[PDB]
Order: C-alpha cells, then structure tokens, then sequence
C-alpha cells in the first residue's frame, strides 16, 4: 500500500487536488496504522519547497508534485494533524510557513489567533490580528479588525495603545465599518476617558460617514451631547446639520431644533428654524412641516405671525410653480 | 492592484499632453499583442547563435564546470547597434500581415 | 527640451469661449438670445 | 441653498447660563 | 436573579507569564550563583 | 542607466521590486544601499527620502530579518528631520504593534501619542483636556521631567477670558497636575508652590472657586499641616464666604473632633447667609450630637 | 480514529476540505459581543431615551431644570479627580485617624 | 555621505544565509554574456 501510495504520487495528475487527496489518504492509513508522527513526516515532506517558493498552483506548465506546496487543503490537513500531535512550537513553526507561502486566509489568521488564546497567550494573538490587518487591509480584515478591537475590549489594553489601535483601523476603512468603528471608539472614550474625546469622535463621524447614516449618527451625537452635557452645546451642531444634512434630513433636523428651542423658550430661533425649512421646502411637496409650522404658530405666533407665515406659504407656492 | 489600475484608468481619462496618450496607446497595443512567443525568439536566438559560430563573432566554450557558454566578441548579437546588417533583416509573411491588419483595424476604429 | 506637464487644470484654464459676436453673423447664425447677452456688461452695473 | 443670515437671539449663551443657574437652585431648594 | 459576578483572574499573556518564569529562573540562577 | 538618467526614490524602488522578484536578496541590498548612498551625496545627508528606509525596512520583516529591519527604522528615525519622518515613525510603530515585544511597542505609542499632544498643544495652546491627556501619558511614560515640563507648559497657558468655564478648566489643570506632583513625584514643596500660584493667579474679585481651596486644604491635611490648613480655609473664608467651603470646614473641624471651632464656622455662616436653613440644621445636628438640648 | 486527533477548527470534516466562513463564520463563536453586535443597542437605547423625553417634555407643561443641565459643569473633570484620588483619599483618611490617636494619647 | 557608511556599520549579519541563493528567475539557455565575462568564467 505505501508503495502503491509513493507510485501515485509519483505519477504527475493533472490536478493538484488529486494528489494532496491521496496524500491526505495516505497520512489518514498512517494514523489508522498507529503511525501519526510518520503521516505527519509524510505531510511535510509532501508540502515541501525552498523559502521563496513562488510557483502558481493554477499554472497549467509546472507537474501538480512541483505545484504542491501552496495547497490549501493540504497544508490545513498537516496542521490539524500536528495540532494535537506536537506542542504549541510545531503549530507556531506550520504556521510561519504557511504565511510564508502567503496560502493564509483571514480564517486561517483567526484559527492562529484562536490556537495562541487556547495556550495562553494574548500578545501572540495581537501579533495574529496585526498580521492578518496587515496582509488584507481595506476589506477582507474588517471583521478581523472588529475581531481584534474585541479582544483588546477583552483584554484591557492601556488607553494610549487603545487609542492608537482605533486610530489605525479607522484610518482607512469603509465608511459602512467606520460608522460602527467610530461608535464603538467614543464609547471607549467615554468609557475609559474623558467625554471631549468622545464628543471630538462623534463630530469626526458626523463628517465622515455614509450619507444613508448621517442623520442617525447626527441623531446619536445629539442624544450622546445632550446626555453627557447640556442640549445647548447640540444647538450649534445642529446648525451644522443644516448645513451638512440632506433635503429631507435638514428639514427633520430644523424641526427637532425648532422643537428643541420651543421647549428651551427660544421662540424667536424656533421661528426662524420654521421660515428657513419652509424656505427648503415646497408647500404642496410638504404639507406636513407646513403642518407643523401651523401647529408651532398657533402654540406660539400672532395674527401677524400666522400672516407672515401664510405669506411664506403663498411665496413657497410660487416659487414651486 | 487591479482596483488601483482601473482607478488610474479612470482618472487618466481626461487629455492632458500627447505624451500620455502615446504611452496610454503603446501601453495598449503591447497589452494586445498578447504574450510573446518565447518559443520562435527561442530558435532565432538559437540560429544566430549557430551563424554567429560559424561566423566567428560568437564563441562557444565548454567551461570548467561542463557548461555550454557562449561569448561575444563584439556586441552585434545582443543589439544589433555595431551590426551594419540590420538592414538585411526580412521579417515573414504572417507579421507584416499581423501590421497591416491592425492598422486596418485602427482605421475601422 | 523634454515637454512641461500639463494637468487637466491648465487645459481647462487656456480653454477660449466661442465670441458671442452681438453686431455681425457673417453666417447668418441663429443665435440664442442668452447667448447674446453674455458679454455685455451692462448687465454687471451697480446702481447706486 | 441660499445663506440665510439669522438674527443674533435675545437671549444668549451667558444669559441661559444664569437663568439655568436659578433653575438649578430653586430645583436643589 | 443577579449574576454571581465571580473574580476572573487576569489573562496574562505569553509576554507576561514567559516574564515572570524567566524572571523566576534569573532569581533561581542568581541565587545558585 | 535608469537610476543614473533618472534618480528619483520612485525609480530605485522599481529597481528594488525588480531585483526582488528576479534576482537574489543580496541584489535587492545593494540597489538599496546604493540608492540611499547616491541620494546621500548628491542632495546632502539631510534629503534622503524614508520611503527607500520604510521599503527597505518591509523587505527585511518578509524576509523575516528583525534586527535588520529595526536597525533600519531607528537610523531612519535618528538621522533624519521630524518633520519629514511621520510615514516612517508611523511604520515604525506598525512593526513593534505587529512582531515586536510589549515595551518597544508601548515606546512608540507613547512616541506617538507625545508628538500628537505635541501637535495639538501647538495648534490650540488653550486646549487644557490635550494638556491633560498629554500629562496623563507622561505619567504613564514614567518620565518625571517630561511631566514636569509637561506641567510648566500647561500652566503657562494663562486663559485671557475671565469666564467661568476657563477659569473651573484652568483650576482643574491645576489641580491635576498638583495630584501628579503628590502621587507620583512626591514634591509636597512643588505641590504647596503649585496651589499658591493657582491661588494667586485666580481672579478671585470676579471668579472664586471652592473647589481649588478644597483640594489645598486636603493636600495641607495630606501632609499633616493642620495649622496652614486652617488658616487657608480661614483666608478662603473671609475673601469669599461660600456654602460649599464653610461646610468643607465645618466637616474638617468635626473630623478632628474641633466642637467649639465647628460651632464658631456655623455661627459665622449663620450670619453670613442667615437665609441658609441647611447650614443651620446642621449646626442644630451637631449640637444634638454633643448632648446639648438648650 | 482519522476524526480523532483534528482541531476541527478550519477543516471540514464531513466535505473533507477547508471550512468556508460565508455558512460559518467565526464571529458566532465569539463568547462576547463583537462590533457588528455593539453599536447597535446603544443606538437603540438612545432612540428610547430621546422618545421618553419627548414624551416627558409633551406629557408636562413646565421646562424642568434637570433637562438642560442633567450634569454639573466639568463633570468629567470631577469623575477623573474621584477616580485618581483612590490611594489618595484613603492617605488622607489616615492621616486624620492617626491625628485623632494622637491628640487622645497627648490627652491620656 | 557618512550616513552611507553609518548605516553599512549599523546592519548586522543577517541571519538566514542564502550563499546557495540562485536567482528566483531561471534565465532560459543559452547563456550569452558580454564581452567582459570571458575571463569571469
């Protein structure tokens, strides 16, 4: 059977499946035959190549023997069998090599990381993290950088090497991860800091976010202000989303605001929010903050005020025809 | 790279010089010549090896280590600067029709 | 000497608008009366 | 959008800050 | 029903605890010597 | 001819990549080494470019030479300008948060963080939360002249609004940065100088704070100095006369078991503030503690 | 005995090839909560805060005081002074005591 | 330059040897060289 078993390798298959199958077949007889150290002798040799082997496993030219060493099922089957065959040194070693021949994909890194916290060690996982970011940088570690950024939660890294951590992984990343990734920074700010910090966070987010997701994360600052400090330090970001929001969603904000300053007694600034929405508004296209300008008026507004205020309508009126 | 190459792409779109687009049009014509065929550049390297031997410009000796080099004497062989026959250069049938048919090919463009 | 480098901005800087010529069609061009009035700075008085 | 040049408010940031002054000690009373 | 919030010791990484055996064996060899 | 016709950094790091993937390492060292040499003496020792350093420093990690890629990093980070070496300091931090050991990697970010209070402090002098955090990391850092200068700076940042909020900012800088003195430098001297300053520099005709006099009365109890204590709070007393210090003063004196003085402070904030019925159900709590019903 | 010394943690066991994390992906085996999981209750959490408030502010007729001001000016600068006076405080209250022995053994 | 010569002095020997390194592109044969390797070989 072993001779049978070195004649097939031997044979150049046209896929290198093939061959790392009947390699697999091969260690898995050794295993059964109580030889575990030997399938594992025989996976190695078989995933066998200098330090900068580079030759593509696709490439239809090269024998599927010599187009071996970059097999991702082979070298998998050769790490779970050394896995609980050897210590933690040989699993560190098998490791190296495969990122060596760069065949690791971002859950080959987390299986890394998953095998150095099952031995006790938490700095080789971040090690594990910051190689799997920085093999893959903008999409294919996201997770693996919301992976790691909760195993640093987990872990309770200072503040300083927290704080940088966050920074490098919302340096670049999407704006759809950005939103959670900022989040997720001015809680830990807030949590293990001062709440400026927090607060500076939330304002880099409301300029840096998706245009679907920025009246949420305008919204969520506001509340975030308004439950760490005063409301009327939102009363001049608010002003900024007027000047940042979309159509709809500048009118949605102007009418929190207007509420806002009817509730603080800001009648004046309240009117003028309702003019300058109904000035960025069509009457027949929003009959509902005209609506609300109406109910805003007769809760606070004269005959002459609800003149002006019909005279803005009729203005809107023409202005939309 | 692919995403950073289109994304160059797109942003050389716009005419800034004529150097760019001669070198935008070279990058593309090389891109459709496909790859090369190493094989025929194989036997005319392996040809005028042989003529050149037999002209005495290249030598052929069987080194220390039983390795087959081959040394010029001048440097007509590698840059055919120094050789007064590159005007005796032929080429066949099938390139000269290759040229033609992308130049017709252009026009039709 | 090797050719300066030209970005899209200076092609776009040295670009020359067509002369909205408000006494002569040698053509007899029908022109826009937008177009027309483009040049004249009557249009740009402040009356104060 | 057209600049809308809003009006200073009669009331400012130093006179919410007393009047939420008294509104914090007549609430502590 | 509140959790029993039971005391985890602190994860102390390969860093940590590979710092604290070779600061023990250093102790030891001194010692020896 | 390419590297002599045209010797920018771009063209020796194409030479570079091209020597990588098709010749030796060894090849790769010296096209870098004669990139770095050639740009050395012709633009001067001072123009060299890091990003030869940072991708020569990458190609010794995935060569797997460590030592050789922090001998890199650090000569790049010696021998050339701060401000032309953030992309370089940055990959320098990437590599001991990458492969490197806890205390290199907690160096660079304390690096990092330093030159970033550095930048902020520079961009807003009034910044007192950069300041703090700036003076939080120094501590951490564990350098005391870093702190302490760290501190200087600080104070010298002199608000010139007399608002309330800069003025309770400015007080709570001080206040930190005294914590910082007493914990971790041990200066009770400083400390004392530090809260004498901020007493006297507080324009206590427009703006006073309890909260500074507090915090020295606390820091003369801390050093067992029960007289100067007293007379801080008796000073405290009589240029601004507040709730909050009299009552800070009324629980020190019955701390230290003072009936008649706690008796004196109550009577005093009775006359100052008749209208207080707090200051006076305390003054009636203690005297029913004392066992003194007329 | 094949199925018996295998991490099973990337191979799949029964399609004898590498697990695929686009049916399972690791991120369920976490034993906490990962970003996609935060940043998510906050926002609703806040949403019902706001939504209280607002049905507070319609439900009463007067502003309350603790509804612009909910927290003391410098607040965070009063929580970081509490949390670096924890040997500090206990310094100081030692001190005291041993004052306090003191002055009863000066009068006994 | 001393920063040449600075850094050359700063390196230290590298700890993989690659003495048996050939060139990671098998150049096809023959070999032909310039006038200047007839008495390189």
């Amino acid at each position: 059977a072993r001779i049978i078993m070195e004649k097939a390798v031997k044979v150049p298959f046209k896929s290198v499946n093939e061959l790392a199958d009947m390699w697999i077949e091969w260690a898995e007889m050794e295993l059964r035959n109580k030889n575990f150290d030997e399938a594992v002798r025989i996976m190695a040799k078989a995933t066998q190549a200098p330090k900068r082997s580079t030759v593509d496993y696709f490439d239809e030219s090269l024998s599927p023997q010599q187009r071996v060493h970059k097999s991702w099922k082979l070298w998998s089957f050769y790490v779970d069998l050394v896995e609980s065959t050897s210590s933690l040194e040989e699993t560190r070693k098998i490791y190296e090599r495969i990122f060596e021949l760069r065949i690791a994909t971002p859950q080959t890194v987390v299986n890394y990381a998953n095998l150095l916290e099952e031995h006790h060690y938490y700095e080789e996982s971040f090690k594990i993290y910051e190689r799997g970011l920085d093999l893959f940088s903008y999409p294919v570690a996201f997770e693996l950088w919301n992976l790691y950024l909760t195993k640093a939660v987990d872990r309770k890294i200072s503040i300083e090497r927290l704080r940088d951590l966050f920074e490098q992984a919302i340096t670049d990343c999407p704006p759809k991860f950005a939103k959670v990734l900022y989040l997720m920074y001015g809680n830990l700010e807030e949590e293990r800091g001062l709440a400026r910090h927090a607060m500076r966070i939330y304002e880099r987010a409301t300029r840096a976010v998706a245009d679907e997701d920025r009246a949420d994360m305008f919204n969520f600052y506001i509340t975030k202000s308004a439950s760490n400090f005063g409301l009327a330090s939102t009363r001049p970001i608010y002003e900024r989303a007027i000047a940042t929001l979309p159509d709809n969603e500048a009118r949605d904000m102007c009418l929190k605001f207007a509420d806002m300053e009817k509730r603080l007694g800001e009648i004046d600034r309240a009117r003028a929010i309702y003019g300058h929405a109904s000035q960025f508004c069509d009457p027949r296209t929003n009959p509902e903050f005209w609506a609300k300008w109406e109910q805003f008026e007769v809760q606070h507004g004269n005959e002459d005020t609800f003149k002006e205020m019909l005279r803005v309508k009729r203005s809107v009126q023409a202005k939309y025809n | 790279k692919r995403m950073k190459k289109k994304e160059a792409h797109r942003d050389d779109t716009a005419f800034r010089d004529y150097a760019r687009e001669a070198e935008k049009t070279y990058k593309r014509q090389i891109r459709n010549m496909g790859a090369p065929d190493l094989e025929k550049y194989m036997r005319e390297k392996l040809s005028a090896i042989e003529k050149a031997a037999a002209a005495g410009t290249l030598d052929i000796i069987e080194t220390e280590d039983g390795e087959m080099i081959a040394v010029d004497k001048d440097g007509t062989f590698f840059s055919t600067a120094n050789a007064t026959d590159f005007a005796q250069h032929k080429p066949d049938k099938a390139a000269v029709d290759r040229l033609v048919a992308d130049l017709r090919k252009a026009e039709e463009a | 000497s090797p050719p300066r480098k030209l970005t899209a901005e200076d092609q776009e800087a040295w670009r020359i608008p067509p002369p909205v010529s408000m006494w002569k069609n040698p053509k007899g061009f029908t022109i826009p009366l937008d177009k027309r009035l483009a040049a004249d700075g009557r249009q740009l008085q402040e009356v104060q | 959008r057209k600049p809308l040049i809003l009006p200073a408010p009669q009331v400012s940031d130093s006179e919410l800050d007393e009047i939420v002054k008294m509104g914090m000690i007549g609430e502590r009373a | 029903k509140q959790e029993p919030k039971t005391q985890e010791e602190l994860e102390e990484d390969a860093a940590d605890r590979d710092r604290r055996e070779r600061e023990l064996r250093e102790a030891r060899e001194l010692a020896e010597r | 001819a390419y590297t002599q016709v045209h010797p920018e950094p771009r063209t020796w790091l194409k030479w570079a990549k091209f020597e990588e993937e098709f010749g030796t390492a060894d090849m790769v060292r010296d096209v870098f080494q004669s990139a770095i040499q050639y740009i050395a003496e012709t633009l001067g020792d001072d123009a060299v470019d890091e990003r030869l350093f940072i991708a020569f420093a990458r190609f010794e990690t995935r060569q797997k030479e460590y030592e050789r890629a922090r001998a890199i990093y650090k000569f790049g980070l010696d021998n050339l300008p701060r401000s032309r070496s953030m992309q370089l300091h940055a990959q320098y931090t990437t590599f001991e948060k990458q492969f490197g050991d806890k205390e290199g990697v907690e160096d660079v970010v304390l690096t990092k963080r330093r030159r970033l209070y550095e930048e902020q402090v520079k961009e807003n002098p009034k910044n007192y939360d950069v300041w703090f955090d700036f003076a939080r990391l120094e501590e951490m850092g564990g350098d005391p002249d870093r702190v302490r200068e760290v501190y200087e700076r600080a104070i010298a940042q002199v608000p010139p609004t007399q608002e309330k909020r800069h003025w309770r900012r400015y007080i709570f800088l001080f206040l930190f940065y005294a914590i910082w003195e007493e914990k971790d430098a041990k200066n009770i001297e400083r400390a004392r100088a530090i809260y004498d300053t901020c007493l006297n520099l507080i324009p206590h005709k427009k703006f006073t704070f309890a909260k500074v006099w507090i915090a020295k009365a606390h820091f003369e109890i801390r050093q067992g100095n029960l007289t100067a204590a007293r007379k801080t709070l008796g000073r405290a007393i009589g240029m601004c006369p507040k709730d909050k210090l009299f009552r800070e003063y009324i629980a020190i004196e019955q701390k230290l078991y003072e009936f008649d003085r706690c008796r004196t402070l109550y009577e005093k904030h009775a006359l100052f503030n008749p209208a207080n019925c707090q200051t006076w159900i305390r003054w009636a709590e203690l005297e029913r503690g004392l066992d003194d019903l007329d | 005995p094949v199925l018996q010394h295998l991490s099973l943690r990337n191979y799949d066991p029964v399609t004898r090839g590498p697990k695929l994390g686009f049916e399972a992906p690791p991120t369920e085996n976490l034993n906490t909560l990962t970003l996609e999981e935060k940043a998510a209750a906050l926002e609703a959490e806040a949403r019902r805060k706001a939504q209280e408030e607002q049905e507070a502010a319609a439900q009463a007729r007067g502003l309350d005081i603790t509804t612009l001001q909910p927290k003391k000016p410098n607040w965070d600068l009063k929580r970081e002074f509490k949390q670096r006076m924890a040997v500090l405080d206990v310094r100081t209250e030692n001190a005291i005591a041993r004052m306090v022995r003191e002055r009863l053994a000066e009068k006994k | 330059a001393s920063i040449a010569a600075g850094l050359a002095a700063a390196l230290p020997k590298p700890k993989y040897s690659s003495e048996h390194e050939e060139p990671r592109a098998t150049q096809r044969g023959p070999r032909i060289v310039s006038a200047d390797q007839i008495d390189e070989t």
